[PDB]
DNA sequence: TACAAGGGA
C-alpha cells in the first residue's frame, strides 16, 4: 500500500509444522496472487496488517484444506517513513481459525457475505477491528461491537449471517 | 512548589466527554472498565468516565483566564487567546505572540521565556522536534468502587432525545424536498460520585529542560530564565486555575447541561519538593492510605503542608481544615 | 427456538424505516451482568411497542408482530436456572446480535 | 460582567418539557437518574426534570423579546423574530436581516455586530465553519434532594386524559366514516421543588473570540467591533431576559397548563472579574457551601456583589437583601 | 396589551371535569397531588382540581359569544359557531367560512384575517405545518394552600348517588330483555378555596407570528393584516371574555350542577410592553409577592396598571379598587 | 405458581387494542416498584380497573377477562411478605409487569 | 385466613350482581393514610351490613358472610401498634386487595 | 499523523 511517499509491505509465509505432500503444496500455491500493487486511497484499511491479510483471504478460494491439517503463518511488515526502512512487527499467531471461522461464515450465500465483509472493512475500521480480535481471541462482546459499527454507518446486516455467527458461537 | 490534591466529588446528569460519533445522531457518551471486588472474584465493569485529556485542556483555559489579567500576560500565545490546544502543530516553525510578534521555535529557552502556555503545558515541535513535558498531569474522572459495587449497576446512564424546530419562513415545516432541519437527535447524561486526582510541579516552570542548572559558583543554581516576578505570577496563576476547576468548568455541552458539582471531600498536600503522588480517590480506601503516606513521609524527614476538607484523616498530625477548594488555593498562594 | 420472533421485534426499534432509533435499550440489554437488569432491560424494549404498531399503520406497512405470549414464559422458564453469568453472556449476546440483523419489513 | 444565580423554586401541576409520547396518544414527561445519598447508601432514582436545552431556548426568547424595544434593535435575525431557535443551520451560505438585509457569514465580526442573538447565544454554521460558543450556561432542572428524602418519591406524577372533540354540521361524533378526530389523549403532570441555576458570561458581547484584545502599544483593552451603547443595550437586555424566566414563562403547554411556580429562595452573585461557578441548589446542604466559597473568595480580593432572598447567608458576609426578582435584575443593571 | 389576573374564590358543590368513570355508574371528579409545607416536611397531598385545557375551552367559548353580536362578527368559523373547538384537527385542507365561503390552511396572514377564533386562540394545520400559539394563557386551578392546611385531610369529596328513572309505556321496570334501562349513577362533588392565575397577552391581535413587524424605513410598524377598528373589536370581545369566567360559567354539568361560585379576592396587572406575570393565588404568601413585583417593577420603568379586588395590597402603590369583575373588565377595556 | 401467568394476562387487558382504555400510568408504577408497598398500591390500581374491563368487554363481543382468582391475590400476599430483599423485588416486579405487554388474542 | 373474611366482605360490596355499588369506602379504605382513617374506612364498610343482609334473600341466592367478632377485635388490636404510615399503607392496600376478586359470592 | 532514526550497491 503506497499512502503517497511511504509505502507499507505486509509480507506472510505460510509453514506446515507436521506433514505436508504435493497436493497441499499446489493448494497452497493457488494463494499466491500476483502484481498486488493495490495503492488507491479509499482501500486505507491495508495498513492493520490483520486486517490487509483478512481482506486478502476474503477473497481466495483455493481450498480448505488447513482445516484438517495444521498450519502456522509468519508475517512481518515493511516501511518506507521519509526513506527510512526497518521492521516495526514480527507477532506470530496462526491462519487456520480465521478462515474457518470465515468459511463456516458464509455458507449461506455470498451476495451479502463478500459485500458485507467489504463494507464493513472499508466503513468501520474500527468495528472490522473488533471482529478481528473478536475472531482472534474469540470473545462474545467483539461480534456485537463490530456489528453495531456496521450497522451505524451503511452495513445491511442480513439475517444469514447473523444466523451463521450464531451457529459459530455455539 | 509541589502539589498533589485527591478527594471525591459528586456529580449528577452530566453530558461531558461524549463520543460523539457512531454515525449521525444519537450522541453516546465516553465509557471506561474498571475493576471492582463485590465479595468475590475480581469482576470488570463498564461505568463512565472523563478522559484526562479535557482536565488538562479546561485546566490550561483556566491558567489563561487567570494569566490575562496579570502584568506578564503579553507573553502568551495567540493561539492561548482562542484557547487553542494546538501547540506547534505539523509544518510551522514560529509561533504568533498575543501583541503580534513572532518567535521562532529553535531553543527551548527563548520559547518558554515568551511564551507561557507553553511552559506551564509543555509542547512538542515535530518540525525542529522541540520537546516539554508538560508540568500538570491529570487522571481520570472514574466514579468511586464503593458507590459501582452498591448500586449494582442500573448502567448509570440515562438517554434524553430532543429536536430542532427549524422552520421555514412561511411557517410551514418542509420536508427534505424543500429543506428542513427538524430533525431528532438523543444525549447520554451520566451520575454518580466520582474520584479525581490531579498533580502540579510548579517546581520546574521558567527552567529548561535541557539545563536545569548553570553552576557558575559551583553550587546547583536553577536556571531561571525569566524575572522571579513573572515566575511567581506563572506559579499563582496556574494555582488560581483551580478556582474555576472544581465549579462546573471540566465538561463538555455547559450551554445545555452545565454538570452540577458539589464536592464532598478532599485532600492535598504541599511540600515543594520531590513528592509521591496521592492515592486517587476511586478506590474505596484511599482515606487510610493517604493518612499513612502523609504522616510516614513526614516521619520520614520531608516537610510537608496537608489540607483536609470534610475527612478525619488521622486527628493526630497537623492538618488545615480547609472548608473551600478556593480557601485551599488561597492557602497554597499565601505560602508561595 | 423462540429467538427469531425476538428478534425481528428488537430489530423493529434499529431499523431506519422506523426514525425512532432506540439504542439504549438495546446497548443495556446487550451489556447485562445478572437477571434484573437484563430483564428491565428486555421489558423497556418491549414496552415501545404501542408507538411501533402506530408508525407501522400510519406508514402504510404492515404492522409489527407482539413476541406471542407462549414463548414469553419460555425466557423465564429458561432464565432462573442461569445462575452464572458466563452462559447467560451467550444469550444476552445472542439476543443483541439477532436485533440487529436485516429483517425486512416494510417494503 | 460575570453573574451567577442559582436557587429553589416549587413547581405545581407542570408538563413543561415533555417526551411527546413517541408515536403513541400517551404523553410521557421526560425523566432522568438522580443520585441521593440517604442513611442506606447511595442510590439511585428517577425523577421529572427539565434540560437546560429549553430552559436556553426560553432566556434567548426573553432576550430578543427585551431587545425588540431597543432602539439597536434591527440587528436580528429574521429567525429571532419567529423564535425560531435555530442558528445557520447546514446548507445555508447567509442570512437574513430583520429588516430583509443579506448578511454574510465569512466573518465573525460582522456576524457579531449585526446580529445580536447570534452575539448573546453563540452560533454554529457547519458549511463555512464560522463558530462562536455561547455566552448563556444553562443547567438542568431538578428536584431537590432532601425532598425526595423525606417524599420518598411518590413516584411524583399524575395522569389526566382530555378528549378531542369532532363535531361535524350535522352534530355526530362519527366512526371512521366522515373522517372524525374526536380521539383521547392524555398527558403527565409532576410538582415539588426544584432547583435551578444559569450563568451569564457577559463579558464577550461585541468582542469577536478571535481577537478579543487590540495590543495598541502592549497595554490590554477591549476590542468592541460596536459603538459601546449597542454594547451596554445588549447587557441590560440579557439582564431582562431573567424577568420572563422567574416570572412563570418558563416550560412548554403555557396555553394549557401554566406551571403555579413559586419561587422559593435564591442567591446571585456577580463581578467585573472571572469567578467561580455557584453551587447549584439542588444539594440539601449549599447554603453553607455557598457562603465559604463567598467568604473565602472575598478574602482573596475579588470584587464581587452578592444579593440575597431568602437565605440568611450568615453575618459576615457583606449582602443586600432583595424582595423580588426584577429588584434583583435592577440591582444588577445600576452597576452597568 | 398584555395582562394578568390572579386570585382566590370560592367553590362548593361543584363536578366541574371529572376523569369520567366509563359506563358503570361512577363518575369522579379529577384529581391532582401537590406539595405543601404542613410544618412537617414537604408532603403530598390528592386534591380535586379543574384542568387548564377546559378552562381555556371556556374562554374560547366566551369570546365566540361576544364576538357575534360585533359587526365584524362574519369573520369566523361555523366550528366556533357550535362551540367545537376542534379548530383544524387531522387531515383537512379547506376549513369552510361562516358565511359558508372558504378559506386554504396554508397563509397564515389569510387564516388570521378571516378566521377570528384562530387569530385569538392559535390553531395547527398538520398538512401543511402553519401554526400559532395561543394569545391567552390557561393555569390549573387548585384549593389554596392554608385552606388545605386549615383543613387537616377529611377528604371532602363527597359521593352522591342518583337513578336515572326509565318507566316503560306500560307504567313498569323490568330488565334487558324488556328493553328496560334502570341503573343509579354516583357524581362526586367537592367544595373548598381555589386559587386562579389566568395571563392573557392581546398586543399580536391581527399580526401574523411569522412577521410581526415590517421595518419599512428601519422603525418599529407592527404589520397589521386586518383593520383597526376589526382589531379593537376583536381584542375588545377577547377581554369581555372574562365576563362568565368569574360569573359561574366555569365547568361541565352546568345544567344538573352549577356549582356554587364566589369571588373572594383577585388582583390583576395590565400594560403594554411585556411584563412579569403575577404569582398565582394558591400559596398563602402571595399578595406580598405580588405587591413586591409590582413595586420593584414599576421602579424597573415598566408603565402598569393595577387593579384589586378588596385587597389592600400594601400602600405606596398606586391601585384601583374594584367591587366586581365586570367592573375589571370595563376599566380593562375603558383605556384601549 | 402459575398465577404469575393469570395476574399478567389481567395486566394485558389494560394496554391491548379493541379496548379504547391504555392505562400505561399504572403499569410503568408496578413496573418501577422500588419497594413492596408501591407493588401493592399499583396492583391495587389496576385491579380498581375490573369492572369496566369486564363490562365492556361484553359490551363489544369479546369474552369475559380472566380476573384473577382469590388463590393469586392469596400468593401475591404471602410472596409480598416474605420477599424483604430489594434485589429479588425488582425481579419478580419486572417478572409480573413482563406480561402486559404481549400477543394476546384477547377478542377472537 | 381471618383476613380473608373481612376482604370477602368487602368484595361483596362490589361484584357481578348486588346492584349498591359503593367504590368510594373501598377507596377511602386503600387511600387511607392514618389509623384512624382506617377506622372510619372499615365503618362505612360495616355499615351496608343490613342493606345486603337482607337484600339477598331478595333474588334466592345464599346469605353473604359477616365478619366475626374475634377478626374485627383483633384488627383493632393491630391498630395501636402501627407507629408509621409504612406499615399501614401496606395493611390497608392488603385489606383494600380482595375487593376485586374473583369470588363466588352466590350461584 | 504529524518528525526524526536506513538499508544497501
Amino acid at each position: 500500500y503506497a499512502k503517497g511517499d511511504t509505502t507499507w509491505i505486509h509480507i506472510y509465509q505460510i509453514a506446515p509444522v507436521e506433514e505436508v505432500d504435493m497436493i497441499s503444496i499446489l493448494s497452497l500455491k493457488d494463494l499466491k496472487m500476483h502484481l498486488p500493487h493495490y495503492y488507491e486511497s479509499n482501500l486505507d484499511f491495508l495498513i492493520n496488517r490483520r486486517l490487509a491479510l483478512l481482506y486478502h483471504l476474503l477473497h481466495s478460494e483455493a481450498l480448505e484444506l488447513f482445516t484438517e491439517k495444521e498450519f502456522v503463518i509468519h508475517s512481518y511488515t515493511l516501511e518506507r517513513s521519509g526513506n527510512n526502512q526497518a521492521i516495526r512487527s514480527f507477532e506470530e499467531e496462526e491462519i487456520g481459525k480465521l478462515m474457518d471461522f470465515l468459511w463456516k461464515l458464509k455458507r449461506r450465500d455470498f451476495y451479502h457475505a463478500i459485500k458485507f465483509i467489504d463494507d464493513l472493512l472499508k466503513k468501520a475500521t474500527e468495528g472490522a477491528l473488533a471482529l478481528i480480535d473478536a475472531i482472534m481471541n474469540e470473545r462474545l462482546e467483539g461480534f456485537y461491537t463490530a456489528l453495531k459499527l456496521g450497522k451505524k454507518a451503511g452495513v445491511v446486516s442480513s439475517r444469514e449471517i447473523v444466523a451463521a455467527l450464531e451457529d459459530i458461537i455455539c | 512548589m509541589y502539589v498533589r490534591i485527591s478527594g471525591r466529588i459528586r456529580l449528577n446528569a452530566h453530558s461531558l466527554n461524549a463520543q460523539g460519533g457512531g454515525g449521525t445522531n444519537y450522541i453516546e457518551i465516553t465509557k471506561t472498565k474498571v475493576t471492582v471486588r463485590t465479595e468475590n472474584g475480581w469482576t470488570v465493569v463498564e461505568v463512565p468516565a472523563i478522559t484526562g485529556n479535557m482536565l488538562k485542556h479546561w485546566h490550561f483555559v483556566g491558567f489563561v483566564d487567570y494569566f490575562k489579567t496579570t502584568p506578564y500576560g503579553v507573553n502568551l500565545t495567540e493561539r492561548a487567546l482562542r484557547y487553542n490546544g494546538t501547540r506547534f502543530g505539523q509544518g510551522e516553525t514560529t509561533a504568533t505572540k498575543a501583541n503580534g510578534a513572532t518567535v521562532q521555535l529553535n531553543d527551548e529557552a527563548t520559547i518558554i521565556k515568551e511564551l507561557a502556555d507553553a511552559d506551564v503545558h509543555g509542547f512538542l515541535a515535530p518540525k525542529t522536534g522541540r520537546r516539554r513535558v508538560s508540568l500538570v498531569k491529570a487522571s481520570f474522572i472514574l466514579p468511586t468502587e464503593d458507590f459501582i459495587k452498591e448500586v449494582e449497576g442500573e448502567r448509570l446512564i440515562t438517554a434524553i432525545k430532543h429536536n430542532r424546530v427549524d422552520v421555514d419562513e412561511k411557517g410551514a415545516i418542509g420536508s427534505s424536498k424543500e429543506g428542513t432541519a427538524q430533525m431528532l437527535f438523543s444525549r447520554e447524561y451520566a451520575t454518580g460520585l466520582y474520584g479525581f486526582s490531579i498533580v502540579l510541579d510548579l517546581g520546574l516552570v521558567g527552567i529548561p529542560q535541557g539545563l536545569p542548572v548553570k553552576f557558575e559558583e559551583n553550587q546547583p543554581r536553577p536556571n531561571i530564565v525569566i524575572d522571579p516576578n513573572e515566575r511567581k505570577a506563572r506559579i499563582e496563576s496556574a494555582l488560581k486555575a483551580l478556582i474555576p476547576m472544581l465549579s462546573g468548568y471540566i465538561g463538555a455541552n455547559l450551554a445545555r447541561s452545565f454538570p452540577v458539582f458539589k464536592v464532598e471531600e478532599l485532600v492535598a498536600i504541599a511540600s515543594e519538593g520531590p513528592i509521591p503522588a496521592l492515592v486517587h480517590g476511586f478506590y474505596e480506601d484511599y482515606i487510610e492510605a493517604n493518612r499513612s503516606i502523609i504522616k510516614n513521609a513526614r516521619a520520614l524527614g520531608f516537610n510537608i503542608e496537608v489540607f483536609t476538607y470534610n475527612v478525619d484523616l488521622g486527628e493526630d498530625i497537623e492538618a488545615t481544615k480547609v472548608s473551600s477548594v478556593e480557601e485551599l488555593v488561597a492557602n497554597l498562594v499565601k505560602m508561595v | 427456538g423462540w429467538i427469531r420472533n425476538i428478534g425481528r421485534y428488537l430489530s423493529y426499534l434499529v431499523d431506519d424505516t422506523f426514525e425512532e432509533y432506540a439504542y439504549d435499550v438495546v446497548d443495556g440489554i446487550a451489556k447485562a451482568r445478572t437477571q434484573e437488569e437484563l430483564l428491565e432491560g428486555v421489558y423497556k424494549a418491549l414496552r415501545l411497542a404501542p408507538k411501533l404498531k402506530k408508525k407501522a399503520e400510519s406508514k402504510g406497512c404492515p404492522p409489527p408482530r407482539i413476541p406471542s405470549p407462549e414463548d414469553i414464559e419460555a425466557l423465564e422458564e429458561k432464565v432462573e436456572q442461569l445462575s452464572n453469568p458466563k452462559d447467560l453472556r451467550k444469550l444476552a449476546v445472542s439476543l443483541a446480535l439477532w436485533a440487529f440483523a436485516s429483517w425486512n419489513n416494510c417494503p
